[PDB]
RNA sequence: UGGCGGUAGCGU
């Protein structure tokens, strides 16, 4: 993370597709490297669905610039999440703030 | 035996390829060259110092010459393989025969950034230093005592 | 606002502290400016250009 | 061993023909097997043939008649082996 | 007791603050020998410290550095990395294998190591990864050596003659065991002298180094490279 | 290979550039060992080097420093310059006081000195002073005492005795530099060179393996039980 | 076992 900033890194990463974003709220059912299984609320429960989230995080792809885009998770079993809360860290990015 | 070998042991790097390198490199020049060769100081022949990396190290004084900056610069290297063109490095190409600018006359060699600074810092004085009023047998005692 | 942080981090408010050499050991004669920057490594590497 | 040449330079008198006859006598030792009039320090047969001109060992007069004389020496060697 | 004999420096307290800070007091010295001697000691300990760091790593299911585990909650190269920092102290041998085996949710900590007697783990809550999943195991071979500086894996493997199998992971080794050296020199009482020095050397490790034995290695690699000067030819 | 081994100097190339002027080359050497044993070592020969060196000097007529006598054009700042230049070896005693005395013609050189076996100068051609006036008497008590390194008049600090600065430490210009070096492949080695120029006292071969000397046995505490 | 075109960037 920077150190001295501008408070613009919060947007340019949740902006920019690079981070894994929650759909939905509610709480981490299954926390992995590679996935994350999240169960939603029942605030947000939609008729006929059992309520779970799958994220499946892009680890190690090329990049147009033959670079490397992963994204590493950034939560933990139990832990409540809302929604536009960041759940995994893309390239040159720390707790959802851009890290050049 | 055969020069295929010789190219065996070349590209394996054996241990004895580095002291031939050392070898035929002892006194032939090569040519640097920036890429806007804007005047005749644009190339310039040197004698080659091996060292570790992949960056050419350029003398400082010389940096004028080339109007280059290291920022990110490249800088391209000619191998002449001919005794003639050696000769030529040596004695008309080589950076120590380039003292003056052809254009007007001027001295293209001056201390630019650093060694300003230091000779400044150096060659100053205050009015109550440490070690003022003394009588010293000559600069070697100066040089020691500031030591 | 920056030297009542760094007061209140207990450091010299000038942001400049006294350097010694690595090699010689003996103290520089002056203070330096000596702090924590963003640094970036550019996408021009020496493998990819020698 | 070498980094200036000025006063080679100035013993020529051009700064051209100074490179035609290190060349010419860098040639000579390393093509012809001649041997160097100065003790050589470890150094290239450019250097060599640069630090040999500094006190007159050679130029081109002195070069041009030394040839010369070699190549009166092998016709003369070639007559004497004919008859 | 005369300019031409000199008081020899000897050392009179360690003082432990913590398992890693550590102080060692040296004197008495003789007008300038204490900057000299601490100069030369940091420069000494900060790049010739013998210590043992792990060098080759072999998980049970992975197979390279840039892939991933079911259950662990980090990358195999941030495995890898956190296991770059772990701190060990081995005795009677410069080569160890150690084992690690872990199963069920939760971290994984130096603790696990199986117990090797001659090793001894300096930091045990030192984590290296965190199964987040039941019915997960994790088993991991650590390779340790003992040396001295920085041996990126490239130096290693320039060998090329072991040719290592698909899974053996290399892991950049940083042997020294000394991260901070502050020598600070003071004046010092011996009866009436009132001009001799003590030095007070602040040093800062991992905890598998002894200071009194550090720089007792630092003054025996100084008095062997300075041999060849007493000598001269 | 092994920890406790290191790269031990060798090719130790010595050249003679004067009687009293060395340049010692180490080539093999660890990565930054050479600014370490540099340095150390430079200290050492300019700071704790002992030595014998003139501490004061009685001159007749004059009670000051800054005074003017008629016998010798050079003024007493001079003097007391030519007199810090002077070498002498001291066998068997800390200080000693020395005498010198003379008239007529002014080519002043330390050989005037009087003799007293102990006190050894080895340059005894150097000059003191200069006179002028033909019936010029000059006599001078100088006092040389064995001390270490160099201290200035000021930190010294009873008309006649007028204090110069001793330089006990027989050493000028002790200057190392540290530059690259290759073996084999490893071209990250260092290559010590050392140029020094004695006073006269001693050979400047023998500075370094003095000062070295003194190194060690300053850490001989430690280093013995290793 | 090459060329053309477009795009972006680097050093001037
Ligand atoms: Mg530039």
């Amino acid at each position: 993370k920077p150190l001295v900033g501008t408070g613009m890194e919060r947007a340019v990463a949740v902006d920019s597709g690079v981070t894994a974003v929650a759909k939905r709220g509610g709480v981490v059912q299954y926390v992995d490297a590679s996935r994350i299984v999240i169960k939603v609320n029942e605030d947000e429960m939609y008729p006929g669905e059992a309520g779970i989230d799958i994220y499946n995080l892009t680890k190690y792809t090329r990049s147009n610039q033959n670079t490397c885009i992963n994204q590493m998770p950034c939560v933990s079993l139990g832990e409540p999440v809302e929604r536009g809360d960041v759940l995994a860290d893309g390239p040159s990015t720390d707790l959802g703030e851009l890290a050049l | 035996t055969t020069i295929k070998a010789a190219k065996k042991m070349v590209e394996r790097e054996e241990a004895v390829v580095w002291d031939i390198l050392d070898e035929v490199i002892r006194e032939h020049p090569v040519l640097l060259n920036r890429a806007p060769t804007l005047h005749r100081l644009g190339i310039q022949a040197f004698e080659p110092v091996l060292i570790e990396g992949k960056a050419i190290q350029l003398h400082p004084l010389v940096c004028a010459a080339y109007n280059a900056d290291f920022d990110g610069d490249q800088m391209a290297v000619h191998v002449p393989l001919t005794l003639e063109a050696q000769l030529e490095a040596r004695a008309l190409m080589m950076s120590t025969n380039n003292i003056l600018s052809p254009a007007n006359g001027e001295p293209i060699i001056v201390p630019s950034q650093d060694v300003v600074l230091g000779l400044y810092y150096m060659t100053r004085d205050c009015v109550n230093a440490k070690g003022e009023g003394m009588v010293l047998t000559g600069p070697k005692e100066a040089e020691r005592l500031y030591r | 606002e920056i030297k009542e942080l760094l007061k209140l981090g207990d450091l010299p408010t000038s942001g400049q502290i006294r350097l010694y050499d690595g090699r010689t050991g003996e103290q520089f004669e002056r203070p330096v400016t000596v702090g924590y920057m963003y640094m970036l490594k550019l996408n021009h590497l020496v493998d990819d250009k020698m | 061993a070498r980094v200036t040449v000025q006063d080679a330079v100035e013993k020529i008198g051009n700064r051209f023909d100074l490179v035609l006859v290190a060349a010419r006598r860098a040639r000579q030792m390393q093509v012809g097997g001649k041997d160097p009039l100065v003790p050589e320090e470890n150094d290239k047969t450019t250097v060599i043939a640069l630090r040999e001109i500094e006190e007159g060992l050679i130029n081109n007069q002195i070069l041009d008649v030394r040839e010369r004389q070699e190549q009166q020496e092998q016709e003369a060697a070639e007559l004497q082996a004919v008859t | 007791g005369s300019v031409t004999e000199f008081l020899k420096p000897r050392l009179v307290d360690i003082e432990q603050v913590s398992s890693t800070h550590a102080k060692v007091t040296l004197e008495p010295l003789e007008r300038g020998f204490g900057h000299t001697l601490g100069n030369a000691l940091r420069r000494i300990l900060l790049s010739s410290m013998p210590g043992c760091a792990v060098t080759e790593v072999e998980i049970d299911g992975v197979l390279h550095e840039y892939s991933t585990k079911e259950g662990v909650q980090e990358d195999i190269l941030e495995i890898l990395l956190n296991l770059k920092g772990l701190a060990v102290r081995v005795q009677g041998k410069d080569e160890v294998i150690l084992t690690l085996n872990k199963s069920g949710i939760g971290p994984v900590t130096a603790a696990d190591i199986t117990h090797d007697g001659d090793v001894e783990i300096v930091k045990p809550q030192h984590v290296i990864c965190h199964l987040t999943d039941e019915n997960a195991s994790i088993s991991m071979r650590i390779k340790v050596q003992r040396g001295r500086g920085y041996v990126p894996a490239s130096t290693r493997i320039h060998s090329e003659e072991d040719e290592r199998p698909i899974g053996r992971l290399l892991v950049d080794a940083c042997y020294s065991p000394v991260e901070r050296i502050a020598y600070n020199v003071e004046a010092a009482r011996v009866e009436q002298r009132t001009d001799l020095d003590k030095l007070v050397i602040e040093m800062e490790t991992n905890g598998t180094i002894d200071p009194e034995e550090a720089i007792r290695r630092a003054a025996t690699i100084l008095a062997e490279q300075l041999e060849a000067f007493v000598d001269l030819r």
